[PDB]
RNA sequence: UGACUGCUCCCUAGCAUGCUACUACCG
RNA sequence: GCGGUAGUAGCAUGCUAGGGAGCAG
């Protein structure tokens, strides 16, 4: 009941009656909320509403308290004084408020239907706690509009990985590939029954199994989601650097291996929060090691968004280091139980943002922070009170789709908290581990965005390809399928004989479900190939106009190879000055 | 209630009457002056009531949502309310077994079944580390809850039965600790 | 009520000797309980009475019955309070007295 | 006063063993419900402590339950 | 309040008798303005009492009949509710055995409490202890009321399967003791 | 899951009666 | 000059209706 109204700095038991979140506005607040736009509806400890039987009244600037009540205009008991008069709405706290300077924060951006670059704009243009405020409600914007759409279901069942598929009453259907996981329920004749997860791309229906099932009549599978709740701690912790080492627990050993790792060792004996912005091959692979070994006994927490890409540190977090000391917890999706699990006795847990509980710890090292809004960064520092942060990231690693884009893209530093902050402060770590990663790519991607951070550390033996190509497009209603480009790669694939060990990966599955059929490379997705990054690579683009070819949306997905490469570009502008092996068509 | 137009207007008419008649008239000035004037005074006295009885009614309809708010806040604590009332009665009661047996249980060795009251019945606690052992367990007598017990098995981890005599300093850091002490309350 | 307890120990109650302690409880029931009160029916033994005296007896009560008036009243005259208390089985399970008295 | 505090203390006891879903196991309820019943009918105290110890035994005896080190440090139980 | 029928009039009458006075007339003009504003303001009291006192009448009225509608609403509603709960405890009553033993009787009338007693398809056992139980349903089949059960199922007071095996004398201080038996008429109904 | 009666205190709404007051009409 | 009548305001008295609580058999 009693929340808190913040702008204002005013405790509530008032809210907006017809808003998104059932927002907290104190007494001049809900007022210049209510005249400054249309929201003629509150809701205190009780709702106001006339309290005769048979009565309606929705408004709330006519009503009048009655006896111990509210009545209204039409039926009107007037022995009494208004509600809502004199500059206020009558409730609690009628004398402790404050007001508001700027009257259309929500009269701006919890006016319009949470698409637009603007509200993003805002947000940037806050505070912590108002955008707090933003990033919550993008994520009931997403859900609430996210449930607004189909439920597919299998009726009479087929062969696996080729069923059929019915949908729903006149809804439409969202976009196609593995984003949307189709994880329902079955219903025996009122109940809920196990049905397990699934996916619908190719459709005849193709789909990929997340599981073997044994599908029966009427299978329901649709997202069914719940409300994020509201969150009690900031997202980003303020700047202050520390008076010396006091309270580490230092070593005698150097790491040698790691060229860049000492003075950043240093760095984290006096930095409070480290954020870099970094491809493949920028310390997310052994630096994490490098202070696990540099500090044995730290509380030092890892995270991915998925256990695939936690794996990629946890598979030899447990070799380099004794096992003893990391875990991460798997709920049951798509989860590896390498480490120690159902344990939150640790001293490296790993997580995933979706879920890991709050016991303590003191040091963080955060792997990246792109496809989320502050819910990420706020999470992850309520999970622990830590004296050290390390948020590896990038505002371009994995750029969080903001779902139906239907105005631009917005500058790539506007993330949630810090990459605005991150380049108008410097990088907080001196890093660049290009072991990896070529200089092939790093030319062209640091020249672009990653100015002078990463290094030209390998060259390359002439074999990266490029071939002039304007090419066609033909779209569907949520993919698209690639006549020109996809045939130029056949007939290139072709001409080289060891170049049929690569990866076939898609804006959206519709393109390998496609090329399965005939040739059978297998199911690649753009959403995140988890920490899983391989030398030689078919890259394939089909439909680039909004999504694709504006910004480095996928520019890490660009850093692929090691020693050679394959990056199709259907479009004249990713290649001012690449420098690509120049060879004609066959 | 000096804060209405009638309030003003009964005052000039108040002001008007009283100068008027404090310098001396005849009857058909007084006559006038008081029937223009009665009017207003009743104009202001009715307001002077309304006023009050909406300013008390207003501070009770604050009152009883105050009072519903808190209600509805406080029946949703419960569990915690309880547990931190439970323990500061403890505190209070002030009793060396009591004391005993929760700071054994602050420390790691808590029991497995109901602490029987007889000269007979069994007990079984777990003991995790070596220094609860030495502090506890020495000989073969056990003092636990103010109390005294005589040791009779000794189960660890992997349920093998540890003889007394393996249990020391330097020998013990080989075995599987959280062991699981069963004895009987000695007269 | 901790708050009163607390209050009323500050005053000089509950001292050691005093000739006023609490001995009025919330006791706790465990789960067979209902049907061991209601086996206490068999104290209730089939009992014959002498007719002559009780005849007399009937007359005496009646006697003592007598200032007093009554007869039936329709269904327009009758007096019910709190409308909002259970209905008993079966009717339970779908609402109040209030429900089949509106009805 | 040191009477009545012991069959206060049992009367908070049971309240916080009941709230914890100790009434699902009839054995254990059972005797949870003896002995408080037991104590607030007490004449002398001894009984009650050694009835109290055997009562406190069991919420101690519940790992997860309740987080005896935090209680103690928030200036309460030593 | 402030359209009624005799609002205009005595407006009207109000303004041309203090339009009157304004123009400083005689003494008469000023007599002939208070009485005539004395009785349009007469006239107009209980116009605009009248009025009040028939609002108020209409808005209990109005009111009265809307609790009364719901009221039917409610009456509807558990009726059909009576009639689903009636017709659904009907289609168990075992419509053979019942009508032979109904047939059996001299008039058709038959005491309530041998219905379940001949005609019942599962019997509940509950049982105190142990030496109660092993004089009642020992074993797998029993005889009670003149007929065989056979055991289907055993559970605790904590609604836990239990297997016969570990009904023993040496073992029944670690059970759950009021243990519910469910049987079957064997050769029978069910 | 919450029975039947009896008594008492508090708050609000309506009705009836009485007291006083302010204007107006009538004789 | 006195009384009657019609509204309006404050105050008091007893019932009816609604809600919250206490005790007793
Ligand atoms: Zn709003
Ligand atoms: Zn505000
Ligand atoms: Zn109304």
């Amino acid at each position: 009941a009693v929340g808190a109204c913040v702008l204002c700095n005013s405790q509530t038991s008032l809210r907006c009656g017809a808003c998104i979140r059932r927002p907290f506005l104190c007494c001049k607040c809900c007022y210049d909320h209510v005249i400054s736009t249309s929201h003629k509806l509150v809701l205190s400890v009780n709702p106001y509403v006339c309290n005769a039987p048979g009565c309606d009244v929705t408004d709330v600037t006519q009503l009048y308290l009655g006896g111990m009540s509210y009545y209204c205009k039409s039926h009107k008991p007037p022995i009494s004084f208004p509600l809502c008069a004199n500059g206020q709405v009558f409730g609690l706290y009628k004398n402790t408020c404050v007001g508001s300077d700027n009257v259309t924060d929500f009269n701006a951006i919890a006016t319009c239907d949470w698409t637009n670059a603007g509200d993003y704009i805002l947000a940037n243009t806050c505070t912590e706690r108002l955008k707090l405020f933003a990033a919550e409600t993008l994520k009931a914007t997403e859900e609430t509009f996210k449930l607004s759409y189909g439920i597919a279901t299998v009726r009479e069942v087929l062969s696996d990985r080729e069923l059929h598929l019915s949908w729903e009453v006149g809804k439409p259907r969202p976009p196609l590939n593995r984003n949307y996981v189709f994880t329902g329920y079955r219903v025996t004749k009122n109940s809920k029954v196990q049905i397990g997860e699934y996916t619908f791309e190719k459709g005849a229906v193709v789909y990929r199994g997340t599981t073997t099932y044994k599908l029966n009549v009427g299978d329901y599978f649709v997202l069914t989601s719940h409300t994020v709740m509201p969150l009690s701690a900031p997202t980003l912790v303020p700047q202050e650097h520390y008076v010396r080492i006091t309270g580490l627990y230092p070593t005698l050993n150097i790491s040698d291996e790691f060229s860049s790792n000492v003075a950043n060792y240093q760095k984290v004996g006096m930095q409070k929060y480290s954020t870099l912005q970094g491809p493949p091959g920028t310390g997310k692979s052994h630096f994490a090691i490098g202070l696990a070994l540099y500090y044995p006994s730290a509380r030092i927490v890892y995270t991915a968004c998925s256990h695939a890409a936690v794996d990629a540190l946890c598979e030899k977090a447990l070799k380099y280091l004794p096992i003893d000391k990391c875990s991460r917890i798997i709920p049951a999706v798509e989860c590896f139980d390498k480490f120690k699990v159902n344990s939150t006795l640790e001293q490296y847990v790993f997580c995933t943002v979706n879920a890991l509980p709050e016991t303590t710890a003191d040091i963080v090292v955060f792997d990246e922070i792109s496809m989320a809004t502050n819910y990420d960064l706020s999470v992850v520092n309520a999970r622990l009170r830590a004296k050290h942060y390390v948020y590896i990231g990038d505002p371009a690693q994995l750029p969080a789709p903001r779902t139906l884009l239907t105005k631009g893209t917005l500058e790539p530093e506007y993330f949630n908290s810090v990459c605005r902050l991150m380049k108008t402060i410097g990088p907080d770590m001196f890093l660049g581990t290009c072991r990896r990663c070529p200089a092939e790519i790093v030319d062209t991607v640091s020249a672009l965005v990653y100015d002078n951070k990463l290094k030209a550390h390998k060259d390359k033996s002439a074999q990266c390809f490029k071939m002039f190509y304007k090419g066609v497009i033909t779209h569907d209603v949520s993919s698209a399928i690639n006549r020109p480009q996809i045939g130029v790669v056949r007939e290139f694939l072709t001409r080289n004989p060891a170049w049929r060990k690569a990866v076939f990966i898609s804006p959206y599955n519709s393109q390998n479900a496609v090329a399965s059929k005939i040739l059978g490379l297998p199911t690649q997705t753009v959403d995140s190939s988890q920490g899983s990054e391989y030398d030689y690579v078919i890259f394939t683009q089909t439909t680039e106009t909004a999504h694709s070819c504006n910004v480095n949306r996928f520019n890490v997905a660009i850093t692929r190879a090691k020693v050679g490469i394959l990056c199709i570009m259907s479009d004249r502008d990713l290649y001012d000055k690449l420098q690509f092996t120049s060879l004609e068509i066959p | 209630f000096s804060s209405l137009p009638s309030y003003a207007a009964f005052a000039t008419a108040q002001e008007a009457y009283e100068q008027a008649v404090a310098n001396g008239d005849s009857e058909v000035v007084l006559k006038k002056l008081k029937k223009s004037l009665n009017v207003a005074k009743s104009e202001f006295d009715r307001d002077a009531a309304m006023q009050r009885k909406l300013e008390k009614m207003a501070d009770q309809a604050m009152t009883q949502m105050y009072k519903q708010a808190r209600s509805e806040d406080k029946r949703a604590k419960v569990t915690s309310a309880m547990q931190t009332m439970l323990f500061t009665m403890l505190r209070k009661l002030d009793n060396d077994a009591l004391n005993n047996i929760i700071n054994n249980a602050r420390d790691g060795c808590v029991p497995l079944n109901i602490i029987p009251l007889t000269t007979a019945a069994k007990l079984m606690v777990v003991i995790p580390d070596y220094n609860t052992y030495k502090n506890t367990c020495d000989g073969t007598t056990f003092t636990y809850a103010s109390a005294l017990w005589e040791i009779q098995q000794v189960v660890d981890a992997d349920s093998k039965i540890v003889q007394l005599s393996e249990i020391s300093m330097d020998n013990s850091p080989n075995l599987a600790w959280p062991l699981i002490v069963t004895a009987l309350r000695a007269n | 009520n901790k708050d009163f307890y607390d209050f009323a120990v500050s005053k000089g109650f509950f001292k050691e000797g005093s000739s006023v302690e609490l001995k009025h409880f919330f006791f706790a029931q465990d789960g067979n309980a209902a049907i061991s009160d209601y086996d206490y029916y068999r104290y209730n033994l089939p009992t014959m009475c002498d007719i002559r005296q009780l005849l007399f007896v009937v007359e005496v009560v009646d006697k003592y019955f007598d200032c007093y008036d009554g007869g039936c009243i329709n269904a327009n005259q009758v007096i019910v309070n709190n409308l909002d208390k259970s209905a008993g089985f079966p009717f339970n399970k779908w609402g109040k007295a209030r429900l089949y008295y509106d009805s | 006063s040191k009477m009545s505090d012991v069959k206060c203390t049992s009367v908070v006891l049971l309240s916080v063993l009941q709230q914890l879903r100790v009434e699902s196991s009839s054995k254990l309820w059972a005797q949870c419900v003896q002995l408080h019943n037991d104590i607030l009918l007490a004449k002398d105290t001894t009984e009650a402590f050694e009835k109290m110890v055997s009562l406190l035994s069991v919420l101690l005896s519940m790992q997860g339950a309740v987080d005896i080190n935090k209680l103690c440090e928030e200036m309460l139980d030593n």
